[PDB]
């Protein structure tokens, strides 16, 4: 699976705190990624790897 | 009044698309006590024969 | 009236005999009158609705792996022949040989 | 070259007690608004959306709306199945108007009720239609815009045939609950903008 | 498609989408009369999970839409759902 | 499925008719005959 | 001069049961899709298009057939298929193999057909790699054509149908032969019969009158020999085209126009590329033909 | 009614993926 | 293709000019208009060799390499 | 609108007048016609008071879509000796050509006859064209009850009507003779029944098993099988079909099966063909019909029964729980004539 | 217990429920 | 000038300000008649989003 | 893309915390620069690359 | 009337259907009929409209 977010918070979440990000909120939720690459995840300057 | 704006305006051929997005619009569906003669109105706004 | 020729097809009486009776459950009904068809869904992404079933995308992807071959001692025996030239066209502007 | 499998669901509806982990979050959590999109960061790191109108030229198919396709693989499925009580299959018209009458002949000296497919379709939970202990209650959901049955022709053994949905409520409740309908009902009532 | 009560807590491990797992490495050896019973039986649960037998029942059955369109340009889920190419395995 | 096996004790095949089901059938076609 | 062969890779191997098929057809004539060296297997197959799980096309395959090379086996090793290909013009040296057994002689005219009399015969399969190679045949053109005749009657006489030994049976001189056919794909063969009913008719348009009139005096007074396809009975048509007057000068300008749809019926009635063959041998069963396409 | 509740619950796997499944109990 | 095929693809490449002839000769129609066309075999390219674009003084002009030439008798089609 | 115009160039000379027939929606939905363009028709008529039988015609039909509606036809008429019976029935036989479907549709003369009353040398071109313009006339169906339109093309022909040669006497009713086929096949199941019902005189009323099925043990069960025997003899009785199982057996040139609906809980399919099965009423014989699917759940289930007929036209009627009593039909060298005539 | 399958296994048919279902299908006729 | 719902994230990432990616590139070579395409022809969408 | 805070708050936050900053709130929204020169960023005494 | 030759110009009336009638709706429309010119873009930069 891919990076999936149901609203633009949790993919502007997931990229804030790794640790601490919510996988199912109320209304949406996100799919954290579970892949044999990873990759480094730029949305700005904030780096999740 | 709260139906017209999701159903449109355009149209496919001689039928209009209100007739198709909703089932509370398209006319073939009957309200089920008819003490009027609805059964010939029916008949000649139709391309589906009933 | 049979069940499986009707417009309402019994799963509609159940959710009206189990509402609340609230001014918000009305709007549910009149959308639920929903024509589940292909060019009403046109009419449903127009205005960012929710048709009746959700989905799943399917991708594939590509990488351009620089791999790591290992390979033990004498796995293989080697067999080599002797090489020889083969002629097969003759044309005005060339002679193809081949070995 | 490696090539790998992704997939990604997009327009889902978690369960009536709903919950919360994140502090971060103040705008979205009423229960009211329901998602239908997702987002999905592509190479370049640039997050594209996934909306219906992206994904209307495979659903508006008549591959999608035909189950001549699909009542043929189930046919060779199960060859044989059982002919049922042949209840909601047709209107045997009679020449009738007293229809105290047609009431009459039917209700007089009945002993044993049927039940139908999809009458008891609606009032399981979404979970027990998933349960393995359910042959027939999971057997006859095949098609989502479509409704099979068991149609007693031809011979003295049966076969399947379809009818179409035509509805969003002809959608059982354990593929489209209840508290779906009414959070699908209060996005007709924003975007329209009407007054109750 | 997909049933709207598919659960999120499904789609964060890695399985396939039709709800079954095509693991067909773990059965017998030619035994294709049993070989057929992971894909397409419902009597015993996934070999995923042990509490419900399909995720979505629109794309699992013998029939159902992934039967219809995918199994017989370039389609991904002819990967999964081809009855004749899992069975190689 | 042997013709020496004809009158097997114990055939493949057993009746079962379902006496509820059978009970409505006929007094429907006892209605409209 | 010119030095040719094809070598073919099999890709993993082949079996033992297998290679007895491959070993006892040895010297027969297969396509192959390009004129490479080398090669894999997915080429050599006629049966790309005569497929096991799909109703084959009987008419497509000889469509198929004039296009391709043609190749004949030499050698055949466990891993690797030796042929040799045929050049446009190349006298080269055939052999007679094939096993509904029609006797040639020199100066003979040859033809390749696809496989009519067994389909289960001419297509051995290989399931070391999955593929079926298929074998065309090779056929004298009295019968070249005389499974042609007999197979645009059956398309006809389907249709009308939807009896069973007129419609089917293939006549040689001497014997007949049954036709393998129970499942087709007959929609490119009614296009062919759609390319007959377009010269057909304008050849019923213009028929020269003289001709006609000497129906008139022969299938009542004399006896022909192969007037008795009629009987003595005359169609009743003839006579009531035959009622307007004669005119020389008219049956010229029929004569030659009628001639001339005549050079047509070469587009329709065409086999796959000729052997002429010019010297054979009758106890060694050994031909040496010369191949020309079209 | 006992083949009715034996209904209700239920050498068939023929495979299983993540092991070698085990039981467990109620008290 | 082989003159097999060609001849049931020019056909096809007259579809729209047999309809635009018979119809405007209905009034009057002459045996010796019912000759339709001739095709000629004017020789091989060997394949893997590809046609040339080239623009003259314009008029862009499509050259072949290695063409070797023959000749062929005409023949009617329709 | 095209199918009236092609036929008349190649179903047209082959007959003698065309009846030019559009058929609506209405009269589609009664005779369940599904319309696809693989569909073939076919056309022959059954005469009356001379020896019955048309040769049969291939007519193209095609869907007409929109001042009527629906799948347009032609049907042929025949004037035998230079005039019209009008008590001579047309009949359209409908079939696909790979699944399993026949239909029969039948259309008498009145209906129609009374509804179409109201230098180089030159080649000629003569084209199919819908310029001929329609006169549409209403008509209904005499056996169905359904309305179908006529059409009447444009062109000693104004000067006189259709040709008609009404019968004379001595004559049987029109009610009965419009009806000849329903009124003789259910004389022949009439005395079907007889032979059943006089096999069980000559054993003592019982009924006797044949194949080896075991039935569980209650009081009320051996009741109900029973009362399947005495419910087929309603239905055999009642019935009378053009496409009954003895009749593919008198006109075969092999077993012919047809089930049957009890107490109305299913419509009849009739004429199914047992390939590879000889009824020759030896035991080994019963098993290749155990391997039937349809035999097996007209024994094991119920409310259904099941009538196997042989071409040496005896028949066995085989019950739920194996039952079976060996009948009968009783057909004439005089009514194997009528019979393999009109139908086969 | 289910009864065993034999060529002699009867079931007697009634004289009067024989021709009272006589009656009903000359009327329907 | 630029509408009110012109959305923030296009301005997140390096683009260009005209809405349309102008990566000429990409395109083929030498075809003006092609590379037109991918600046003003509106209806593929951008090669951005 | 350079800084650009709508409001004077996203613009002080961006400093004093350099994960946990807003990328949109509910009125105004920021954007965190992508350039291929990075400097220094000294209001105050409160420094965010 | 003339629909494109007009002061009001049919955009308008959209909204006049689709308002909920509140008080914070009438001082909308007020200033909807704001004059779209060069010397009234003067007058609401002065006040940061």
């Amino acid at each position: 699976p891919t990076l999936a977010a149901s609203h633009r918070v949790m993919l502007d979440e997931y990229m804030s705190n790794k640790q601490t990000h919510a996988p199912v909120h109320m209304g949406q939720y996100l799919i954290e990624e579970v892949a044999p690459m990873k990759r480094l995840l730029k949305l700005g300057n904030k780096v999740v790897y | 009044q709260a139906l017209l704006k999701l159903a449109g305006h355009e149209t496919v051929g001689r039928t209009p698309i209100t007739h198709l997005v909703s089932a509370l619009l398209d006319p073939h569906l009957l309200p089920p006590f008819a003490y009027h003669d609805v059964f010939t109105d029916l008949m000649q706004k139709s391309s589906r024969q009933p | 009236m049979a069940e499986y020729e009707e417009w309402h097809k019994s799963p509609v009486a159940a959710y009206a005999a189990s509402c609340q009776a609230t001014p918000g459950a009305i709007s549910a009904m009149v959308s639920m009158h929903q024509k589940l068809s292909a060019p009403s869904f046109i009419c449903q992404a127009k205005h960012r609705m929710h048709p009746g079933f959700a989905m799943t995308v399917v991708r594939t992807d590509e990488v351009l792996a620089e791999h790591i071959l290992y390979c033990s001692r004498a796995s293989t025996s080697m067999f080599v022949g002797l090489p020889s030239v083969v002629r097969r066209e003759v044309r005005s502007d060339a002679v193809t040989f081949e070995i | 070259r490696i090539q790998y499998t992704y997939f990604f669901p997009v327009g889902l509806h978690l369960p009536v007690p709903r919950y919360s982990t994140s502090v971060s979050v103040r705008g979205v959590e009423s229960p009211a608004i329901q998602s239908t999109e997702t987002w999905v960061v592509n190479k370049n790191n640039v997050p594209l959306c996934f909306g219906y109108q992206n994904a209307l030229k495979s659903i508006c198919h008549p591959r999608m709306h035909n189950p001549t396709q699909s009542a043929q693989a189930l046919n060779q499925a199960f060859p044989d199945p059982d002919g049922g009580h042949g209840y909601g299959l047709r209107y045997e018209q009679t020449p009738n108007m007293n229809l105290f009458r047609t009431f009459h002949q039917y209700y007089m000296g009945k002993n044993v009720a049927f039940v139908p497919d999809v009458a008891q379709k609606a009032l399981v939970t979404t979970e027990d239609l998933l349960h393995p202990t359910s042959h027939r209650l999971l057997r006859l959901e095949v098609h989502p815009f479509f409704d099979f049955f068991v149609h007693p022709c031809p011979g003295a053994r049966g076969s399947y045939r379809a009818t179409h949905r035509t509805m969003v409520g002809n959608i059982p409740q354990p593929l489209a609950p209840r508290e779906f309908q009414e959070s699908r009902g209060a996005q007709f009532d924003a975007v329209t903008n009407m007054t109750h | 498609p997909t049933p709207v009560t598919s659960d999120v807590a499904y789609f964060q491990t890695p399985s396939n989408p039709r709800g079954r797992a095509a693991c067909v490495v773990s059965c017998d050896a030619y035994s294709n009369e049993s070989a057929e019973r992971l894909l397409y039986d419902h009597s015993i649960p996934d070999p995923a999970y042990e509490c419900r037998s399909t995720n979505n029942p629109w794309a699992s059955q013998r029939g159902s839409l992934g039967d219809v369109l995918y199994n017989i340009m370039y389609s991904p889920c002819r990967q999964f759902f081809h009855k004749e190419d899992i069975m190689r395995y | 499925t042997e013709a020496g096996r004809f009158w097997a004790p114990h055939p493949e095949n057993v009746l079962f008719i379902h006496k509820p089901t059978m009970e409505e059938t006929r007094r429907v076609a006892l209605g409209l005959r | 001069a010119l030095d040719k062969s094809i070598v073919v890779n099999l890709t993993s191997r082949l079996f033992a049961d297998e290679l007895a098929a491959l070993q006892s057809k040895i010297g027969s004539v297969l396509p192959l899709g390009d004129c490479h060296r080398l090669q894999n297997i997915q080429a050599l197959g006629l049966g790309c298009v005569c497929s096991r799980e799909t109703s084959p096309d009987y008419i497509q395959i000889m469509q198929y057939l004039s296009k391709c090379t043609l190749a004949v086996l030499e050698e055949v090793r466990p891993d690797s298929l030796r042929l040799t290909r045929m050049d446009p013009s190349d006298n080269l040296q055939i052999k007679n193999v094939y096993a509904p057994f029609f006797q040639w002689d020199s100066n003979t005219q040859l033809a390749v057909l696809p496989p009519l009399f067994s389909r289960k015969d001419s297509t051995i399969v290989l399931e070391s790699n999955g593929f079926d190679i298929v074998f065309p045949m090779v056929v004298p053109q009295q019968l070249g054509h005389a499974i042609l005749q007999q197979l645009l009657v059956y398309h006809i006489y389907s249709k009308i149908s939807a009896l069973d030994l007129y419609t089917t049976n293939v006549s040689f001189m001497g014997r007949t032969y049954r036709l393998d056919v129970d499942n087709t794909d007959p929609r490119t063969a009614l296009r062919v019969l759609d390319d007959l009913s377009m010269y057909l008719c304008i050849l019923s348009a213009l028929v020269p009158r003289g001709c006609l009139r000497l129906l008139t005096a022969l299938v009542r007074h004399d006896r022909h020999p192969l007037t008795e396809v009629f009987e003595g009975v005359v169609p009743d048509e003839v006579t009531r085209i035959d009622l307007d007057q004669l005119s020389v000068p008219d049956d010229i300008t029929r004569m030659r126009v009628m001639f001339s749809y005549l050079q047509s019926l070469s587009s329709i009635f065409n086999l796959g590329p000729r052997l002429h063959v010019y010297a054979y041998s009758a106890e060694t069963l050994a031909a040496s033909c010369w191949y020309s396409p079209r | 009614l006992h083949d009715y509740i034996k209904m209700k619950a239920g050498e068939n796997l023929p495979g299983l993926s993540h092991g070698q499944l085990a039981t467990c109990e109620i008290i | 293709k082989g003159f097999a095929e060609v001849v049931a693809m020019i056909k096809d490449h007259f579809t729209d000019v047999i309809r635009t002839k018979y119809i405007q000769l209905r009034h009057e129609l002459y045996i010796n208009r019912l000759v339709f066309g001739a095709v000629c075999t004017l020789g091989t390219v060997p394949f893997d060799s590809h046609p040339v674009h080239q623009s003259l003084n314009s008029l862009p002009v499509l050259v072949f390499a290695n063409f070797e030439a023959a000749c062929g008798p005409w023949t009617v089609f329709l | 609108m095209d199918a009236h115009a092609i036929n008349e160039r190649y179903v047209g000379p082959r007959c003698h007048r065309l009846a030019h027939v559009v058929l609506p929606r209405t009269f589609l939905l009664h005779h369940a016609i599904p319309l696809e363009p693989e569909i073939i028709f076919s056309t022959y008529t059954r005469f009356s008071r001379s020896p019955g039988s048309s040769r049969r015609l291939v007519v193209c039909g095609k869907r007409v879509l929109p001042s009527p509606s629906g799948l347009a036809l032609s049907l042929p008429l025949f004037s035998h000796d230079g005039n019209f019976h009008p008590f001579d029935i047309s009949v359209l036989r409908i079939s696909c050509p790979g699944s399993n479907l026949s239909l029969t549709v039948r259309f008498l003369y009145l209906s129609l006859v009374v509804a179409m009353g109201a230098p180089p040398v030159r080649l000629s071109f003569n084209p199919v064209n819908a310029d001929v313009p329609a006169t549409w006339r209403d008509a209904t169906n005499v056996y169905s009850g359904a309305p179908y339109y006529v059409c009447v093309y444009e062109r000693e022909d104004d000067w006189l009507p259709i040709p008609l040669s009404f019968p004379e006497e001595p004559v049987p009713p029109p009610p009965s003779l419009v009806f000849m086929d329903d009124l003789f096949i259910n004389t022949k199941q009439c005395d079907f029944v007889d032979t059943l019902e006089a096999a069980c005189r000559t054993q003592g009323y019982t009924l006797r098993q044949r194949v080896p099925v075991a039935i569980p043990r209650d009081a009320e069960i051996a009741d109900a099988v029973k009362s399947h025997f005495l419910e087929a003899c309603l239905v055999l009785r009642g019935l009378a079909s053009e496409a009954s199982a003895w009749i593919r057996a008198a006109t075969s040139p092999a077993c012919w099966m047809d089930v049957l609906g009890l107490w109305e809980s299913r419509p009849h399919t009739l004429g199914l063909e047992l390939r590879g099965v000889n009824c020759g009423g030896t035991d080994g014989d019963w098993l290749e019909i155990l391997k039937q699917p349809d035999v097996q759940k007209t024994v094991s289930g119920s409310l259904v029964a099941c009538v196997i007929v042989t071409p040496a036209l005896e028949a066995w009627l085989v019950l739920p729980g194996g039952f079976a009593i060996k009948g009968r039909y009783r057909a004439s060298k005089e009514d194997l004539v009528f019979i393999r005539g009109r139908y086969g």
